[PDB]
């Protein structure tokens, strides 16, 4: 029953789980990397570069609804006010 | 009332929730079902390849230790009937073998004419859950080893006994009358051979000086003294019996004291082989170097399994009876008990009261715990009956269209034209006083064995905590709360149009998630009252506005319940 | 349940007790003197220095809860609906 602007939510709040996964590790590598300067481990592409499943299963634990059932047989019912106010499809032109 | 309450029987006393019917309601299908240590449910015997019938030759390896806070109860623990007296004379060596310590002890039993492999299974596990097993797989074992048991007993015993011998295995075969209360020895030979296993029946002094062969010493003959070990290559200490009473008719078990020292049973107390060479004494039970051998022992399976395995028997007991089998006992205790005829068969209350689970009309007391019935003979409602005349003078004809009340009764009847009887609907009859204590919260109970609680009725359910005083928890739209709700009434008004409704509102849960919380009452009402209004949430905000300033209570502690007759006044 | 401004008078409230003091041991030490006008050994350095303990134990007298417990809840039943309006849980991705 989610709304089509609850879904520009899902598709948001599992960006900013894979922003935050970014910089986390992007500065946690740099980090250890000044631990052992000497190291010299060096020309680490990327950690995340991808939205990375187990993203959405994350983000729809703040999935929420915006129109509850009763906010939709409030429409669904005016529907059937204009309507039922019709219906002469009985009609048939004789001979 | 002293009185109200009857006492409860052997078979009914519940020791850790286990009573000995309820286990005589899982003890058969036990006989081809285990239980599952990873799921715990029941699975059959044909998945796991132990044979159709419980092989008891694993159940060497169990003796029964009674716990010393166990020994009062009545059925369970020590018989208190005149066997005390009667094994005083045992008793004396018994002791003094283990340096003057009870270590061997006589164990009631119920006396349903089975007792012999009832106290073996007590002799066993200490319950009625293998006792089942015993019998009915001995008769296998005799056909088997027939003409083994033909060997030695052809010349003793008559050829066309044996097939009678083996019927004396069936669980539920009543032999003609005139025969005494009680199975021969000849099952105990084949049960120790069966439980790869000694068994020793004693007597009292005068019982074993006794000219008869009544108390002996059973040992696994049939089975090679290799195979009477236990799974750490030691010989399985064997489980004793003895007699209980000077006629000869009621077996019981002879078990350790669970924690205690192992009994030890003095050569004098052992008595001679019964059909095999006295040579395998040494041969078939562990013995010791002193002249005596070890009872009982510590092989022994802990009450916390056996717990799972009698739930794990009551999960399909749902499926294939319809019905709880400890709600079965209540029914056997209150309408067959009722009777006071001692012996009823289990499966007669399984299935009868079934009928009661399919209309309900089981009511059960909620003050003194009794199970109270609306039941109704056929006749009374049929013409001649007494509701049958009731019907026509005080609301005219007989009427197809027209339901009859009988607030004497609280019987709704319809009157079926074929028939002629007035059919009242005991899921819409109630019990409104017991017919044991006349409580007036008597409620009815479904066939899972939940009982039909209704608002305000009080549940057995121990309260962990509560401004209520009851102890107990209460029952509410489904749901457990510890104490009852405050109630005040709302006033909504909308489109012109005014409701009247009422509105619980929970506090002080010891559990916090189940308080009452505003935006979801509040929205409730509107939703049930006005569903598919526009601009309703405008309603909501007026209402949340006024619960609030209604529930703000000066004291915290401020606590006026709801007023319901019979579970508070 | 005291607010974080209601912390600012437990820490205000017991320095106007101090002004007090070291404004009033200085008063009464003036017409002390004029008792001996020459003893020539007068001025302490300090007669109160120091907010001093047994101050907040005076303080704590006056010291209000702003906010009751019959309005923190209209709050607390606010955030626990905007949960309760959420959890989808067991949502996993196939395989």
């Amino acid at each position: 029953g989610f709304s089509g602007a609850d879904l520009t939510e899902i598709c948001q709040r599992a960006c900013k789980l894979a922003i935050r996964e970014s910089i986390e590790s992007e500065i946690r590598r740099e980090r250890e990397r000044q631990t052992n300067p000497s190291a010299m481990e060096v020309e680490e592409d990327d950690p995340v570069p991808e939205i990375r499943r187990d993203h959405f299963e994350e983000a729809m634990r703040f999935a929420r609804r915006s129109v509850s059932d009763n906010d939709i047989r409030k429409y669904e019912m005016f529907a059937q006010t204009l309507q039922q106010s019709r219906g002469f499809g009985s009609f048939r032109f004789p001979s | 009332g002293v009185t109200g309450a009857p006492k409860k029987n052997t078979e009914l006393v519940k020791v850790m929730g286990l009573s000995n019917y309820h286990c005589k309601l899982l003890s058969p299908i036990l006989a081809r079902y285990g239980m599952d240590k990873q799921t715990g449910r029941a699975k059959l015997l044909r998945d796991m390849n132990q044979g159709e019938l419980f092989d008891c030759a694993l159940l060497g390896d169990r003796a029964f230790l009674i716990e010393p806070e166990h020994v009062n109860t009545v059925g369970y623990g020590k018989d208190r009937s005149g066997s005390l007296l009667y094994l005083h004379d045992t008793l004396e060596d018994i002791k003094r073998a283990n340096k003057s310590q009870e270590c061997l002890i006589p164990v009631h039993v119920d006396g349903d004419g089975h007792c012999l492999v009832h106290a073996v299974s007590r002799a066993l596990v200490g319950r009625e859950l293998f006792w089942h097993a015993l019998r009915e797989n001995l008769k296998q074992h005799f056909q088997q080893h027939l003409a083994r048991y033909q060997a030695l007993f052809h010349d003793f015993i008559d050829a066309a006994e044996w097939e009678d011998i083996i019927n004396e295995c069936d669980p539920l075969f009543v032999p003609p009358e005139g025969v005494p209360l009680g199975l021969r020895n000849i099952h105990i030979f084949g049960l120790a051979n069966v439980l790869h296993r000694p068994i020793i029946l004693l007597d009292s002094l005068s019982g074993m000086r006794s000219s008869g062969d009544y108390s002996a010493t059973f040992l696994p003959g049939l089975i090679p003294a290799e195979k009477c070990t236990g799974k750490d290559g030691h010989l399985n200490k064997p489980i004793c019996i003895a007699w209980s009473s000077s006629g000869r008719n009621h077996y019981i078990p002879l078990v350790g004291i669970k924690g205690a020292a192992l009994p030890k049973l003095p050569m004098n107390l052992l008595p001679k082989a019964w059909g095999v060479p006295q040579d395998l004494i040494k041969k078939y039970i562990k013995l010791e170097e002193d002249g005596g051998c070890v009872i009982g022992g510590d092989r022994s399976l802990q009450d916390k399994y056996l717990l799972r395995l009698v739930a794990a028997m009551e999960e399909v007991f749902m499926d294939k009876h319809g019905i709880h089998p400890s709600l079965v006992a209540d029914v056997h205790q209150y309408f067959y008990r009722r009777t006071g005829v001692i012996g009823v068969q289990p499966e007669e209350v399984t299935a009868a009261a079934k009928k009661a689970v399919m209309d309900n009309r089981l009511h059960k007391c909620l003050l003194c715990g009794a199970l109270s019935e609306l039941h109704v003979p056929p006749e009374w409602l049929a013409p001649g009956g007494k509701l049958y005349n009731l019907a026509k003078s005080t609301h005219g004809q007989l009427r197809t269209d027209k339901n009859y009340s009988f607030p004497l009764n609280n019987l709704v009847c319809s009157y079926d034209s074929v028939k002629d009887v007035l059919v009242p609907d005991y899921g819409m009859s109630n019990l409104t006083a017991c017919n044991w204590c006349h409580g007036t919260s008597v409620r009815k109970v479904r066939g899972d064995g939940s009982i039909v609680y209704l608002d305000g009725d009080r549940t057995n359910s121990r309260s962990t905590g509560g401004k209520c005083g009851c102890g107990f928890k209460h029952f509410w739209d489904g749901k457990e709360y510890d104490n009852l709700p405050e109630a005040f009434p709302i006033t909504l008004e909308w489109g012109g149009r005014v409701v009247r409704e009422t509105v619980y509102w929970f506090q002080y849960e010891s559990d916090s998630s189940l308080n009452s919380n505003v935006y979801d009452v509040a929205m409730k009402l509107v939703t049930k009252h006005f569903p598919g209004e526009f601009g309703s949430e405008i309603l909501v905000q007026k209402v949340v506005h006024t619960i609030l300033h209604q529930t703000a209570k000066k004291n915290p502690d401020d606590y006026t319940p709801v007023n319901i007759d019979g579970a508070h006044a």
